[PDB]
């Protein structure tokens, strides 16, 4: 019986691969569309 | 409840009866068009004592 979980436990001379990375995962999700982009919209002149 | 959408149109006003809803007019605006895109088939209402 063993601990299911591991510590990476990082110090500041880890290697490139062992290095610590975040990670940021963006799944769009559309079946009225809420978030769009930067709406460039531009200027007004009459 | 439409197009994917929960649709409701709504207004504030009063009364000056004592057991009716009454004559005389009015419109109503909306409220929402709610992005829940469900089935509905019945409710119930909510009230409290």
């Amino acid at each position: 019986c063993y601990f299911p979980l591991q510590s990476y436990g990082f110090q500041p001379t880890n290697g490139v691969g062992y290095q610590p990375y975040r990670v940021v995962v963006l799944s769009f999700e559309l079946l009225p569309a809420t978030v769009c982009g930067p709406k460039k919209s531009t200027n007004l002149v009459k | 409840n439409i197009d994917g959408y929960f649709k409701i149109y709504s207004k504030h006003t009063p009364i000056n009866l004592v057991r009716d809803l009454p004559q005389g007019f009015s419109a109503l605006e909306p409220l929402v068009d709610l992005p829940i895109g469900i089935n509905i088939t019945r409710f119930q209402t909510l009230l409290a004592l």
